[PDB]
């Protein structure tokens, strides 16, 4: 509420860095593979693959 | 006065010249404040004594 | 030519002691900011051009 | 009325914007320029706070609470049953303050004595200036500066102190602790002081400068004097209001991280063995 | 500008004033050595007076440095014994209170027994420093007002650490001895216990901690203002007033509507400054052993504030619109 | 203690209405002290007051002065009033400044005004005058800051009217209470005391900036040359504190 | 070549003393100036020459 | 231009000549760190980027 | 070696014994206090030890 | 050799307090730092000796 | 050849006792220096030899 000292002080500087490791997640990640029926699974195609 | 007054003025440039000083060689402003702010006392009051 | 009245309107022990402490912190300062910078610094340098 | 000695006092002169017009008494207060303006603002002040408690809902002085807008409206004028009618208190409160200052330039000015007071309050406007006017503009909201309330701006103390993680490692709050508690036990011991010479057991004669100023050698083994005390006594307040402005003025707009973290420069330093 | 009277201009300096003395002949136990500094001189008095070695101040002083080396010992024990991280932790470590499963019984030295042993010297040491007070005032003839004025800070200071653990039924409501730790304290007392800004009597305190800063700023200044009238001489000023008592009377009769005498100055300073202990020994003193949570003790008693509007940040603004994304 | 007694009136609340209960009989007892000076109240006219306040005087207290001068009751019988004030209303009724009749610095009626105070010098513990020249002094001498003796003294406009010839101490707390100037024939004569309160000193010279030069021939004087009687002491003090007022009318009209 | 007269303008024990510690206080800057760098410092490099 | 020396007789000759030496400096000074600010007058990394 | 004696004609025998009786006994506290915080030497904890 | 005139200059009641309080500080500190070691804290080796 | 007359402006027992408390404050900063470097910390090398 408006009086009481609830508040999050940040410097401007600081909001505008973003988390460093945002850009590294972003070219890591990629968008998924939809299978289709009777797509071959990771079992078959390697061995010693874990359950 | 005068010569004390002077001799505290030559602590607290030096005290400048060595917040900055520790600065340059790395440490941080808060770092290199403290040992400014020890060197002007001490310098400063063996000045204020010797010289004076 | 006229330069030497300067010290009929200055005191030579107290602008003296100003004169001292001001070339000092002058070459200090000059010496200081040379080494805040990567290109002007003879210790860096030394330790790059050894290795 | 006037007391005993209080006839050759009074005299026209002293003042500083007003003359004659304004240079009158109202009962043992004097009316000045400054002094109209203290009335008019101080009068404005004071019931636009109970019109904004009559619209709160309640009358209760512990319960009355006048807030400041919020921090979206940032530095501009907020609607006044919104925070807007804080901002005008807020500016009733600074020309009321800093009239009263002034009115006692004129106050001093025409006693023949020294402007030790009005600089004295000055330093307490100051805390005040620096908490509702200063520290919002470093941020760039007026919500930032606490409500007009008996004990709203008590919670906005505790909000703010909690809002940077265990306000006690502040350093210039700690400074300005010290200096508070100094102040209190300066105060304490100087009105002993007077008041035991003043004031010996029965039948015995009142006691001298002399034997109060030996007392604290013989106490603590070094005595400030009768004219040093109130000197550094008047310093050792000043700088409990001001390093009490320091505090709250680098707490958000310096240090927006908590307080104990900014004492991390001592805990790591190249000179300890890590 | 006009000379404000902040820093004299000029310092004389001439014998050493040794002291004024009776036939209570306070010279035996009093010291004959004097030292002048001119530092010190810009504001107050330049000379560095003769302690009187009584034996209520030897005793303080020697208990005293036992409860400080006690602490101290303990403190270089906690790191080993390492001098530079004692220097480097020295704000941090202390001499805790017993822990609470002890109760008033003697706790093991390792948890808590050489802080009572420390306690006891300290306040051995405290309260001999206070009969130090009583005897030198009886000595010199004068007021006890010091000594009456120091055992309001006594009334705090048992409270504190003696009065509240005894009947709280544990020493572990003790203050720690550290520099921050005690800080610490200071913070989680009020956490447990609601919040002492709805204490009454820590709210009494707060209001005569204020006005003994805002007295003795009045006072220092008010002085000063008339202290080219001789106002630094207030003794003298009390027994035969002139206009520096008048002119200090009218500029507050004439500001704030009534003033004091050069006197009774001093009875106004003595009690604000004597009240904060007392209403906070009382505060103390009731916490837990009376109320055990303050902001609900305000609820009910209906000086507690409350609040319309919503407690989360999504309903002022949003994450992205704080980031600035 | 954990129990509440009839409703939410606990201990706490006890404790909270018996200091209520206190304070205002310390209120009452504090203000009451402050009322052994400058009452009963009067009003322009110089008649007993019909308003006297709501807190009646205090019961007659006594002080043991030292050194022989007898005792003294506070309430009743100001000895220090001032009989002859060169003063008359500038109104018919109350509340409104006083315009002197005649000099306001040589009758002391405004900022000049002195208190009748006793014609004895102030006494230290020995018994001795409080302050004296340094001349007189024993074992004194300036440790630190600048010695004014010798130096020329600037008016507040900014004339020379002499050197300062000695300073007068405080031996009893070991500090300058006064400096003596020797006036020039032109400025007046004889010597004359300014209180170090008033005085600022500079590297070269010695300025009060509250008096101009053609005041100081008129500044109160002292019977003895050796000593300052506490009567003449603030005759003096106030003299110069009048001038901040009533140097010119640049002073006394409003500054804006 | 006449540079004799300075202390007809310097008092010897005043500067004399002021000299003294600004040589030992810039001579240890200067020595801390090298245990700050990595090439210069004397201690960082016995350890690596002891390997 | 040579009959401007009246001006001269208003001014302390130590307190203006003191005044307008550290004005002068300071001046020059503040000249000399804001061309230091920026990137393009900037002749300590001017270098570096002349020497690669 | 043997003219210890002169000793007490610089000190006097009051100051020193007062400082020397405050000293011993600090001395004996501190080190009684040492073995105490040592687990091996803490005489009353290995009596309980002991059964 | 000549030491003996180092008396004509200090005062030997004032100097004997200062060696005395600073031997013993002297002497306090350098056991303090041997017990902050491990390898010379001989109340923890006797701990561990008797194992 | 000539520096015996530095006494004439100095006085001994002011700057004896700045020595004094120079050269030990100067000797125990080389040896907290000393042991702050892991190659000269003569007490974590004598744990070390005997590991
Ligand atoms: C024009 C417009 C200008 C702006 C106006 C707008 C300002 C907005 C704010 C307004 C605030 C109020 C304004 C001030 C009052 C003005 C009055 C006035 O001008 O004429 C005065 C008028 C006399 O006329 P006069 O013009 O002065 O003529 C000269 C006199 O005839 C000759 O008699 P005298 O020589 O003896 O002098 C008279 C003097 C005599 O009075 C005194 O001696 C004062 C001494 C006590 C003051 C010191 C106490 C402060 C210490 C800390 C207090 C805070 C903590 C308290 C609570 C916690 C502890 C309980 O009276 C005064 O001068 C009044 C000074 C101000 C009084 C204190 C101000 C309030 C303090 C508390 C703050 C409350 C919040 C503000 C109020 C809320 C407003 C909405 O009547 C009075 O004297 C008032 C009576 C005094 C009050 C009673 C105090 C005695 C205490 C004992 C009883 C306490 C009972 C409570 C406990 C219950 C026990 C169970
Ligand atoms: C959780 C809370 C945190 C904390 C958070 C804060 C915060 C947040 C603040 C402080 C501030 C202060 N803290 Mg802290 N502080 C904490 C714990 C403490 C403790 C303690 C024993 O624990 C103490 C002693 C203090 C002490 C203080 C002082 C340094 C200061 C109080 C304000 C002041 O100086 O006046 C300053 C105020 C003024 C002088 C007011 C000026 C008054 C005006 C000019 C006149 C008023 C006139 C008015 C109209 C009345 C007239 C009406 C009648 C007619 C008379 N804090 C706790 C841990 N502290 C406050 C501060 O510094 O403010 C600058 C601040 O904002
Ligand atoms: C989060 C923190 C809590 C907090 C928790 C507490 C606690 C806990 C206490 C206080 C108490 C006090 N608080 Mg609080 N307080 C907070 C917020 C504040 C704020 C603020 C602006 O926010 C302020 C101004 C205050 C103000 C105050 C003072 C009114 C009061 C202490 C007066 C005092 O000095 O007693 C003077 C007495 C002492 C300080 C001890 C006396 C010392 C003895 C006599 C001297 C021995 C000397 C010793 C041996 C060392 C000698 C060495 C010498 C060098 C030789 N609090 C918040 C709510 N507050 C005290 C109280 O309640 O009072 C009722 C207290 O105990
Ligand atoms: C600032 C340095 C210290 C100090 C000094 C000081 N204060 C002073 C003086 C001095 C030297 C005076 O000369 C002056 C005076 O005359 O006191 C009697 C004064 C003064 N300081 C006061 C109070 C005060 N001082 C405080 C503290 C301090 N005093 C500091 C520690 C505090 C605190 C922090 O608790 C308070 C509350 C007053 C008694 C007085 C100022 C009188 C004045 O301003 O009168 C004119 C105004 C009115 C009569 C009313 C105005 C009302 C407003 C228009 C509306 C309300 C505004 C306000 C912000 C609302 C508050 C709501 C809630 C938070 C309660
Ligand atoms: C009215 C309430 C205020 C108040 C008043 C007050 N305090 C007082 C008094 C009064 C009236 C005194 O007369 C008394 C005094 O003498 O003051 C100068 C005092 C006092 N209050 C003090 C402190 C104090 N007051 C505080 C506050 C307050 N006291 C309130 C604001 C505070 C707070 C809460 O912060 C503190 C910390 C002291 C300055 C003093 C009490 C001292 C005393 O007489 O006995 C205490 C103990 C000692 C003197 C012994 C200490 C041990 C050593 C001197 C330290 C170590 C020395 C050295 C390192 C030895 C090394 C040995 C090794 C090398 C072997
Ligand atoms: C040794 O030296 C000294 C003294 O002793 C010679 C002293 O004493 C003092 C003073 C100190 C004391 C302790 C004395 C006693 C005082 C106190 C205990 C108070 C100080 C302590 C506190 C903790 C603060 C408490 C605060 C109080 C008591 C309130 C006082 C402050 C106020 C702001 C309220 C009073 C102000 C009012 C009412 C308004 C002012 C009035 C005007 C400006 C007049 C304006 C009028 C007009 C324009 C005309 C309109 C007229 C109208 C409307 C008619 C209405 C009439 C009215 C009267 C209102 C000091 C410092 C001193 O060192
Ligand atoms: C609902 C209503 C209920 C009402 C209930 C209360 C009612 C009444 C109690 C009486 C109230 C009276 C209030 C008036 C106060 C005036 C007291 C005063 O000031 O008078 C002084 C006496 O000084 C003192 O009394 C010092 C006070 C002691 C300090 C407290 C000790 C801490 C102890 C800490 C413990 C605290 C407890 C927690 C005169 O002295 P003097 O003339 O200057 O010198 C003379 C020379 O001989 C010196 O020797
Ligand atoms: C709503 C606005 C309210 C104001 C409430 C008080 C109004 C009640 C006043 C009724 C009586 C008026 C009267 O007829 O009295 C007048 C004025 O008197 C006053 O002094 C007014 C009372 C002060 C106000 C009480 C303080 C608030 C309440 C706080 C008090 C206690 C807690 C004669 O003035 P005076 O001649 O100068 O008196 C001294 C001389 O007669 C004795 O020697
Ligand atoms: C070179 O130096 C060496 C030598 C190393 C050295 O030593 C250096 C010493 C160093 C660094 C220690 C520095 C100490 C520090 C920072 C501690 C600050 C202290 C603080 C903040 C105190 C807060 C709490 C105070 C209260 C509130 C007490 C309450 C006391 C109560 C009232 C006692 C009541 C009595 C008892 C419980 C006993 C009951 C038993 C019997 C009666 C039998
Ligand atoms: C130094 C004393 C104080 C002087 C204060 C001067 C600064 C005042 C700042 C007023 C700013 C007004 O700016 C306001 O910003 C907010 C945020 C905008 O709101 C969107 C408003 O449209 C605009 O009116
Ligand atoms: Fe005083």
């Amino acid at each position: 509420p408006r009086g009481t000292g609830m508040s999050v002080p940040e410097f401007v500087s600081d909001l505008d860095t973003p988390d460093p490791t945002i850009e590294v997640f972003l070219a890591s990640t990629s968008d998924p593979v939809i299978p289709e029926e009777g797509a071959q699974t990771a079992g078959e195609a390697y061995e010693n693959v874990d359950p | 006065m005068t010569c004390t007054i002077t001799c505290w003025g030559i602590g607290v440039l030096l005290g400048i010249m060595t917040t900055v000083g520790l600065m340059v060689v790395g440490w941080s402003f808060l770092q290199g404040a403290f040992m400014g702010v020890l060197a002007w006392l001490i310098v400063g009051g063996v000045l204020a004594v010797a010289v004076c | 030519s006229k330069f030497y009245k300067i010290w009929l309107i200055f005191d030579p022990r107290r602008v003296f002691v100003a004169q001292g402490v001001f070339l000092f912190l002058l070459a200090a300062m000059i010496h200081l900011v040379l080494l805040s910078t990567e290109h002007f610094n003879w210790f860096e340098l030394a330790a790059a051009n050894a290795a | 009325a006037l007391l005993s000695f209080e006839r050759k006092y009074r005299v026209r002169g002293g003042t500083l914007i007003g003359g004659d017009l304004f240079d009158f008494w109202v009962g043992p207060f004097y009316v000045g320029f400054f002094g109209v303006t203290t009335a008019f603002f101080a009068l404005l002040g004071t019931i636009l706070i109970f019109w904004g408690a009559s619209q709160q809902g309640t009358f209760n002085p512990w319960l009355i609470n006048i807030a400041p807008p919020d921090l979206s409206y940032g530095l501009g004028m907020a609607p006044l049953m919104e925070g807007g009618l804080w901002q005008i208190i807020t500016i009733c409160a600074i020309g009321a303050f800093v009239s009263w200052a002034l009115r006692e330039v004129e106050i001093c000015r025409k006693l023949g004595m020294g402007y030790h007071v009005p600089f004295a309050f000055s330093v307490a406007i100051f805390a005040y200036v620096t908490l509702v006017v200063f520290r919002p503009l470093l941020m760039g909201a007026w919500g930032h500066g606490f409500p007009y309330g008996i004990w709203s701006h008590l919670d906005w103390v505790s909000n703010t102190g909690y809002a940077y993680l265990h306000f006690h490692y502040n350093p210039a709050h700690m400074i300005a602790v010290t200096f508070f508690f100094t102040t209190t036990l300066a105060l304490a011991l100087h009105g002993a002081l007077v008041l035991s010479a003043a004031n010996p057991p029965k039948g015995e004669e009142v006691k001298g400068p002399d034997n109060e100023d030996t007392f604290f050698r013989d106490f603590i083994g070094y005595s400030i004097g009768t004219l040093g005390i109130h000197r550094v006594g008047l310093l050792l307040a000043l700088n409990a209001g001001f390093w009490s402005a320091v505090c709250i003025i680098i707490s958000g707009p310096v240090w927006t991280k908590g307080w104990p973290e900014w004492w991390n420069w001592w805990l790591e330093m190249p000179i300890w063995p890590s | 500008p006009e000379y404000q009277n902040i820093f004299t201009q000029v310092q004389v300096q001439g014998p050493a004033e040794l002291g004024v003395d009776n036939e209570n002949n306070l010279t035996e136990e009093r010291t004959t050595g004097t030292g002048f500094s001119q530092l010190i001189g810009w504001i107050g008095n330049a000379q560095l007076g003769p302690i009187y070695l009584g034996w209520f101040g030897i005793i303080s002083l020697v208990t005293g440095t036992l409860w400080f080396n006690i602490v101290g010992f303990n403190m270089l024990s906690q790191v080993g014994y390492s001098i530079p991280e004692f220097i480097r932790q020295l704000f941090w470590l202390a001499l805790e209170p017993p822990s609470p499963e002890y109760g008033l019984r003697m706790p093991p030295l390792d948890d808590g027994g050489w802080f009572i042993i420390a306690s006891f010297f300290l306040l051995v040491s405290v309260i001999s420093w206070w009969l130090r007070s009583y005897q030198l005032a009886e000595m010199h003839k004068m007021g006890k007002h010091v000594a009456w004025a120091f055992a309001a800070a006594i009334w705090l200071f048992l409270v504190l650490g003696l009065f509240r653990p005894i009947l709280m039924g544990s020493w572990s409501e003790a203050v720690p001895y550290g520099i921050f730790p005690h800080l610490d304290w200071t913070t989680a007392f009020s956490i447990r216990y609601g919040n002492l800004y709805y204490n009454p009597f820590h709210a009494l305190s707060i209001v005569f901690l204020y006005g003994s800063v805002l007295l003795f700023a009045m006072h220092g200044a008010t002085i000063l203002a008339v202290t080219r009238f001789g106002g630094d001489r207030e003794l003298e000023q009390i027994y035969d007033r002139g206009t520096a008592s008048e002119r200090a009377g009218l500029f507050w009769r004439w500001t704030m509507g009534f003033n004091a005498t050069m006197e009774g100055i001093h009875r106004w300073a003595w009690w604000f400054a004597v009240l904060t202990p007392i209403t906070g020994g009382i505060g103390i003193l009731l916490t837990g052993t009376v109320v055990d949570n303050w902001f609900l003790w305000a609820v009910e008693h209906n000086f507690a504030p409350d609040y319309t509007q919503d407690y989360g940040y999504e309903a002022y603004t949003t994450y992205d619109g704080f980031l600035g994304r | 203690m954990e129990e509440t007694f009839f409703g939410n009136f606990d201990l706490a609340s006890l404790s909270l209405w018996l200091f209520y209960g206190f304070f205002a009989l310390l209120i009452y007892y504090l203000q009451t002290e402050n009322m052994r000076e400058g009452y009963p109240l009067e009003d322009d006219d110089g008649n007993t007051a019909a308003n006297q306040g709501p807190f009646p005087l205090p019961k007659e207290k006594t002080f043991k002065l030292q050194h022989g001068r007898g005792e003294l009751t506070l309430p009743g019988e100001d000895v220090q009033r001032r009989d002859n004030l060169a003063l008359r209303k500038t109104a018919h009724g109350n509340g409104f400044p006083m315009e002197p009749t005649g000099d306001p610095m040589l009758d002391g009626v405004g900022p000049a005004s002195w208190s009748k105070r006793r014609d004895v010098p102030e006494l230290d513990a020995h018994g001795h005058p409080k302050i004296v020249p340094m001349s007189a002094a024993e074992g004194f001498g300036v440790s630190a800051g600048t010695d004014p003796r010798g130096l020329p003294v600037m008016a507040g406009d900014g004339e020379i009217v002499g050197l300062v010839s000695d300073m007068w101490i405080d031996e009893a707390e070991q500090l300058v209470r006064y400096l003596e100037i020797e006036l020039d024939p032109e400025w007046g004569d004889g010597k004359r005391l300014v209180q170090r309160e008033m005085v600022r000193i500079k590297s070269d010279r010695v300025k009060v900036r509250s008096i101009y030069g053609k005041h100081f021939k008129n500044v109160p004087k002292t019977k003895s040359p050796n000593q300052v009687t506490l009567l003449e002491e603030d005759k003096i003090m106030a003299y110069y504190a009048g001038g901040t007022l009533y140097a010119d009318e640049s002073r006394l009209e409003p500054q804006l």
